[PDB]
RNA sequence: UCCUCCUAAAGAGUAACGGAGGAGCACGAAGGUUGGCUAAUCCUGGUCGGACAUCAGGAGGUUAGUGCAAUGGCAUAAGCC
RNA sequence: ACGACCAGGGCUACACACGUGCUACAAUGGCGCAUACAAAGAGAAGCGACCUCGCGAGAGCAAGCGGACCUCAUAAAGUGCGUCGUAGUCCGGAUUGGAGUCUGCAACUCGACUCCAUGAAGUCGGAAUCGCUAGUAAUCGUGGAUCAGAAUGCCACGGUG
RNA sequence: UUCUUCUAA
RNA sequence: GCGGGGUUGAGCAGCCUGGUAGCUCGUCGGGCUGAAAACCCGAAGAUCGUCGGUUCAAAUCCGGCCCCCGCAACCA
């Protein structure tokens, strides 16, 4: 993890369209190719698409993802099975 | 009969008001304790249930009854008539004074103590209950018992209703929630 | 009851570590303390304590501040 | 001999008996002792009731074996149902922290399986 | 090796992959490194249904005594 | 060769290479008596316990049981201790 | 465009199999305190004392030093004492949860480290097979190269033998 | 004492 | 028309008067080999042709049943 002393990271365009998409009022799906990114509590019940490589998979924001980064919801390995 | 000292003064009353019985014989009383080892791995030897009986009756005391097969199930690998089990039936005086000793003792010193259940009152008021460890009671030495045997205290009363039974033992505060 | 098969039941002493001093009829024997019981368990006090749902943004703004 | 819900042995020294608890290991069992005064090489035998009745004050200030495991199986319920990566770590029963998958993941996926 | 195929449009696809099939490689069973060029044989026939369990008829006889 | 129902036509009997099944024993208690006792199956709840051991509760009313085939019986039990 | 640019991913996947290693399966050993002895290297956008803060990884101030001066650097095995006393153990450390620190635009995939909790298999390994002839094998430490960070690898160095 | 084989650039 | 059997991938024991799934070949993966054989090591595999039924319980006991190995279908 990251050190406390420099607080959370995000990126600033994502961070200049979390402020934009919490002010215009929509449910609009925004798609990110920020991976790294903290979920932070404004962010919460915002659709959104986190790129994994090769698409755009949009994530519903809930509760309990705050303290984790936006990668996580957003599997780049399409594993199906070897059987 | 400390509790039914304490039965016979406060729960009589008690139950008089919040159920408005017309009389005084209306009233749900306790009538036994069954306290069963269903052993059914005992099938090797008597050895396992000899044990086990033995520490069933220095729980409660009185001899336990060993059980046995009521028919034959080759599911489990016994015939019509295999001791099976030992049971227990206090009555009168001892019941009592195990059902003092249970719920003060041996209930609160079970692991993971989340409480009792609301929900195990067998459809018409007698609540039943089940015990993972037999050394829950003081009567048990760990290092003395070498098996983990376990228990289940079957309450039996003149319950007619559900609620009727909650509140018979809501009365001696039973560990529901 | 019958003369020999019931064991022996001889009325105790039941101590505990919060200084509850009770006497109880048993089939122990020796002298009994026991460890938890009936008056001080964590029951009417922690099982609220002892869920810890615990909080994903209270948790958030505590590690750094704006 | 007998501690917060379990039995602890009587034939141990002191943090060494203590360590049977969900919950301490040797350095959380010699802070418990450090507030309990007692040495940490004497048995489970041959001790006080007071000390040992305070003693389990000291495992009480902690989260133990009944609610360590419910938060522990709480958390990894937390990832299960966040549907993060860890929790499809966890639900496939492939390693977590990110270790060698190609080769030995012995704990996390037991003994073999050979291909049929 | 002789294998059945269940699919949808399996004969449209595999119906052009009859025929020989060459390599010219060094092959694993060479210790001097020397290229040879060997070749396959590859049969894709479609699956007719089965003939028939016979169905006899005393119309289609003439039964001599 | 013996045993049970059907054929057998409401007493008894009654045939065929007619339809179906069993027996060539068992038991010193599975006998006698005295005294008690009431099953099967399903449901609700309950430590390992699971469709199914063992414990309670109610529905239930011989659907059980009878040393064995089938038939007739059996609660005043012939059933179970 | 098989040339060029940017983002995110992959080279880290996983029913399996093989090769080379590391730590173990313990008492000739583990743990706790005390105590003794190296060698060869490296160091400026650096090594960083000392002191304080912190349980710790570290942080802060900031000397000294382009180095037979100063610094990383405390060598460890050993020794002395003490307990554990043959157990899945005070062996073993995987795995897992929480909590952190450091680096770096940035540690989800996918970094190392620390803390707390957790405590798999393993009680010396079949067919077989490898290394080694003296400071060698065995064993324990140290550093460098690569490098913002990131070795159980490699290349070096000495101790016991 | 026993012990076979190595196709086609 | 009467007898014998149908059992892991394969071929057979074990069927026992009912409580209990064995072997061989083969398969898989290692070892030896430069490699392949042969050998060696370590593994696994079954709803007992099938369907009803009897007992607590069926590969088993029974009854029908599917395939076949047979045997016999004659006296004129
Ligand atoms: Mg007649
Ligand atoms: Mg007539
Ligand atoms: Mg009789
Ligand atoms: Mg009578
Ligand atoms: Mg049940
Ligand atoms: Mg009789
Ligand atoms: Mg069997
Ligand atoms: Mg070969
Ligand atoms: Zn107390």
């Amino acid at each position: 993890p990251r050190s406390l002393k420099k607080g959370p990271f995000i990126d600033l365009h994502l961070l200049k369209k979390v402020e934009k998409a919490v002010e215009s009022g929509d449910k609009k799906p925004l798609r990110t190719w920020s991976r790294r990114s903290t979920i932070f509590p404004n962010m919460i019940g915002l659709t959104i698409a986190v790129h994994n490589g090769r698409q755009h998979v949009p994530v519903f924001v809930t509760d309990e993802m705050v303290g984790h980064k936006l990668g996580e919801f957003a599997p780049t390995r399409t594993y199906r099975g070897h059987a | 009969a400390k509790l039914h000292d304490y039965y016979k003064d406060e729960v009589v009353k008690k139950l008089m008001t919040e159920f408005n019985y017309n009389s005084v014989m209306q009233v749900p009383r306790v009538e036994k304790i069954t306290l069963n080892m269903g052993v059914g791995e005992a099938i090797a030897d008597k050895k396992l249930l000899d044990n086990a009986a033995a520490d069933l009756a220095a729980i409660s005391g009185q001899k336990p009854l060993i059980t046995k097969a009521r028919k034959s199930v080759a599911g489990f690998k016994i015939r019509q008539g295999y001791p099976i089990g030992c049971k227990v039936t206090l009555r009168g005086e001892r019941m009592w004074e195990f059902f003092e000793r249970l719920i003060t003792i041996a209930v609160p010193r079970i692991r993971d103590f989340r409480g009792l259940s609301a929900k195990s009152f067998d459809g018409r008021g007698n609540y039943s209950m089940g015990v993972r460890e037999q050394i829950i009671f003081p009567e048990i030495d760990y290092d003395k018992v070498d098996r983990v045997r376990g228990l289940d205290i079957t309450i039996t009363t003149t319950a007619k209703s559900d609620e009727e039974g909650r509140a018979l033992l809501a009365a001696f505060d039973f560990p529901f929630r | 009851m019958k003369k020999d098969i019931h064991p022996k039941y001889e009325e105790i002493t039941a101590s505990c570590s919060c200084g509850n001093v009770m006497k109880i009829r048993s089939t122990v024997g020796h002298d009994l303390n026991l460890d938890v019981c009936s008056k001080c368990h964590p029951f009417f006090t922690g099982k609220q304590r002892d869920v810890a749902t615990g909080g994903r943004v209270d948790r958030f703004n505590k590690r750094f501040n704006i | 001999a007998r501690i917060a819900g379990i039995n602890i042995p009587d034939h141990k020294h002191a943090v060494i008996a203590l360590t049977s608890i969900y919950g301490v290991g040797k350095t959380r069992s010699k802070a418990i002792l450090a507030a309990a005064g007692i040495a940490e090489d004497v048995k489970i035998s041959e001790l006080s009731e007071g000390q040992i009745d305070t003693l389990r004050d000291e495992v009480a200030k902690f989260v133990v074996e009944g609610d360590l495991r419910r938060e522990i199986s709480m958390s990894i319920k937390r990832l299960m149902d966040l549907g993060c990566y860890r929790g499809l770590r966890h639900r496939r029963g492939l390693p977590v922290r990110g270790q060698r998958t190609k080769t030995n993941a012995r704990t996390r996926k037991g003994p073999r399986k050979p291909i049929k | 090796i002789i294998a059945k195929i269940s699919g949808d449009g399996v004969y449209g696809r595999l119906k052009f992959e009859s025929g020989g099939h060459r390599v010219q490689r060094v092959p694993a069973t060479e210790s001097q490194g020397r290229i040879h060029t060997s070749a396959c044989t590859v049969a894709v026939m479609p699956e007719l249904p089965d003939a028939e369990l016979p169905d006899i008829n005393p119309a289609d006889l003439r039964i001599d005594t």
